[PDB]
RNA sequence: AUUCUGUGAUACCUAGGGGACGGGUAAAGGCGAAGGCAAUCUUUUAUGUAAAAACUGACGUCGAAGGACGAAGGCAAAGGGAACAAAAAGGAUUAGAUACCCCAGUAGUCUUUGCAGACAAUUAUGAAUGCCAUAGGUUAGAUUUUUAAUUUAGUCUAUAAA
């Protein structure tokens, strides 16, 4: 029986390949099942539009989000560049002085993302601890 | 017959020295190195017998040592695997990489 | 995010190395032997195998080079079409 | 945690887990990555001497202008594809 | 429980590696100098690779390969130490201790601002 | 090499104290008369920009002098002193080496109050007004069939007439 489970490993094998989510109405050509059009040449996923104005809030008015910090910053505690968030320099100031504002204030970490927050993320068991030596 | 050769590049190890980077070689540059040195060996000995068989005895003998492992060549066999194996990061060393990329 | 800008006039519009200079594809292979000898030791037998492929190496013939890249003879043409100009 | 506490630190940021879908060659990769993405060895680079601010304001310009001009390259090149593939 | 770590330190011209307890005690602490390294020979990664290979094999004689079955390996510094040492542990001779490492940290020391540094050398 | 270390260093930790500095964001980006100004909260201050209306009704521009402001270094006084570092001194390199490099290191940099007024204080381009054809970016708004165009005020790139 195990000549079946090698077959499932070959099956999603190919299912990588095919980097392409085809949904309901969607209209494909003869052309979108070749290589140049799975390669997926864009080496980017770039966002839509620029969240602030869609979702219409207030950065600093919502400084005490510490899961809106986190979003924002790498696993570094560095606020990430306006590549990454998609976001026009008017937003991007708000979002960015959001951030200083919250790891300022002294609520936020400011390198590595809110003790909370890594509680959740996969590696609970495995956070570093402090041993009391003592 | 050693496997690797020492290439030196002059003048990007530090102040004056040589940057010394290990390389393959073919099999004609392999057997070409191993019997230089079975005759290096060879000529250094001294005498024994007279007649036409001297100098091939003298070689014949040698060869003999060296499948026996009772040779001279394998140290320096050795010793020059040994510069390739204290050398091998030198491959991406960054002087071999910067040689006119900091103007 | 901003867009690509516009580039100016230059002298000519061109890549520098148009074919990819690969590497030598056993350079490689020279680094596992080398690799080897500074765990296993040089007369073990472990490294027995490595060394039989670094034999072959250099045993088998050099891929003969592909042909020239004509990129930048469409550089050229579209030049003063894509750029603010040429200089002169 | 309720009985030992988590050790927070920078070196809490850049820790990389070992799971069943990744195992230690795996999280190696992921640590340079990540290493990499957030610039820390020119960091390291360039904290170990001192640059006074009108000489950083000066390196910034000619390292943004050499990057425009090297984004703006990379789509005059694909952009020449985009007309060679049409048959201009 | 906290793992055990594995503590490597490497620098343009020496490399440190610490093996320590849970609590952070040091167990190993040695330096490229221990093997027998001299001034200038500290910083070759061939002299690196040696003293990842010997605190590797001073573990065993402790009988720490069977003693530890987590550990963390905590990297600081992008010396030639930091890519040798890691052929150590992923080569053949952390084959016995590869299989307990749970995490691998980068603990590399930067100053937001801090204090100044060394003015700029004219070497020319 | 001087130098640090068996009076236990480097490395790895725990617990306290101190001083400055300001990572990412960040851009051809912005602000001010210029000098200059980049972590954060509250408090506090004059200009400037867009669109509509309303209001005053030439109330404007330039401006010798006087006064004010004016980088870094410096003087004076009282603090601070981690780091950096003129001076002084030591170790190297060198034909010689004050030097470039290295081990260390005092003024000074920082705080408060004055003095001082010289700068590649630069756009090597005083301020202001009227006017002259386009194109591609970018910054802050405004309008719209907010897709994208149109438009006001900035800034930069490449050109026409000149
Ligand atoms: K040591
Ligand atoms: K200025
Ligand atoms: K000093
Ligand atoms: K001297
Ligand atoms: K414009
Ligand atoms: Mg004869
Ligand atoms: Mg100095
Ligand atoms: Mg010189
Ligand atoms: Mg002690
Ligand atoms: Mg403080
Ligand atoms: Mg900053
Ligand atoms: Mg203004
Ligand atoms: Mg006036
Ligand atoms: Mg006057
Ligand atoms: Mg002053
Ligand atoms: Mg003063
Ligand atoms: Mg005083
Ligand atoms: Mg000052
Ligand atoms: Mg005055
Ligand atoms: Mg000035
Ligand atoms: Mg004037
Ligand atoms: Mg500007």
């Amino acid at each position: 029986v195990q000549e079946l489970l090698q077959s499932e490993v070959t099956s999603n094998n190919y299912m990588r390949m095919m980097r392409r989510r085809w949904n309901n109405g969607d209209v494909y050509a003869p052309r979108d099942l070749s290589p140049y059009e799975m390669k997926g040449r864009n080496g980017g996923w770039v966002e839509a539009a620029d969240v602030v104005d869609e979702l219409g809030f207030s950065p600093l008015d919502n400084y005490r989000n510490f899961s809106l910090i986190s979003d924002y910053i790498t696993p570094f505690g560095r606020i990430r560049h306006s590549k990454e968030t998609g976001l026009k320099p008017v937003n991007q100031r708000k979002i960015a002085k959001m951030v200083r504002r919250a790891i300022g204030l002294g609520i936020h970490p400011s390198v590595h993302k809110h003790p909370e927050i890594l509680k959740n993320s996969n590696g609970r068991h495995l956070l570093p601890l402090v041993v009391p030596k003592g | 017959a050693p496997l690797i050769k020492m290439r030196g590049y002059k003048g990007l190890a530090g102040g004056g020295r040589s940057l010394e980077v290990p390389q393959p070689i073919p099999a004609r540059q392999r057997r070409s190195t191993a019997f230089k040195w079975i005759l290096d060996v060879v000529n250094k000995k001294p005498s024994k017998g007279s007649g036409r068989t001297m100098f091939a005895h003298r070689v014949a003998e040698e060869i003999v040592a060296v499948v026996e492992g009772r040779s001279s060549v394998w140290d320096k066999r050795m010793l020059i695997h040994k510069l390739g194996t204290a050398n091998r990061a030198n491959l991406n060393s960054p002087a071999l990489q910067l040689k006119g990329k900091r103007f | 995010p901003n867009k690509p800008i516009r580039l100016p006039p230059l002298k000519q519009l061109r890549v520098r190395q148009a074919n990819k200079a690969e590497e030598n594809p056993c350079i490689a292979v020279m680094s596992s032997v080398l690799a080897c000898w500074a765990s296993a030791g040089y007369n073990s037998a472990g490294c027995a195998t490595v060394e039989n492929a670094l034999r072959a190496c250099m045993d088998a013939p050099k891929p003969a080079p592909k042909p020239n890249n004509t990129i930048n003879y469409h550089l050229s043409r579209f030049q003063e079409r894509l750029t603010q100009g040429k200089s002169k | 945690q309720q009985e030992l506490n988590i050790r927070l630190r920078p070196s809490t940021g850049r820790t990389f887990y070992v799971s069943g879908h990744q195992d230690f060659a795996g999280a190696l990769k992921l640590l340079h990555r990540t290493v990499a993405a957030n610039k820390v060895k020119k960091d390291v680079r360039l904290q170990r001497f001192h640059e006074r601010p009108a000489l950083k304001r000066k390196r910034n310009l000619r390292e943004r202008w050499r990057a425009r001009f090297k984004e703006g390259f990379k789509a005059a090149v694909n952009r020449t594809f985009e007309l060679k593939n049409q048959g201009w | 429980d906290e793992p055990y770590h594995f503590h490597i330190y490497s620098h343009k011209h020496n490399t440190h590696i610490t093996v320590t307890k849970p609590n952070r005690d040091a167990l190993i602490s040695l330096s490229c100098g221990n093997l027998g390294f001299k001034k200038s020979n500290r910083k070759h990664y061939d002299s690196a690779y040696q003293l990842g290979a010997y605190v590797v094999d001073k573990m065993h004689q402790m009988n720490l390969h069977n003693k530890i079955k987590k550990m963390e390996v905590v990297l600081r510094g992008f010396g030639p130490g930091r890519e040798a040492v890691i052929k150590v542990l992923l080569g053949n001779e952390g084959r016995m201790l590869r299989s307990s490492i749970v995490r691998v940290s980068d603990a590399t020391r930067l100053k937001f601002g801090g204090t100044r540094s060394k003015k700029p050398r004219r070497l020319g």
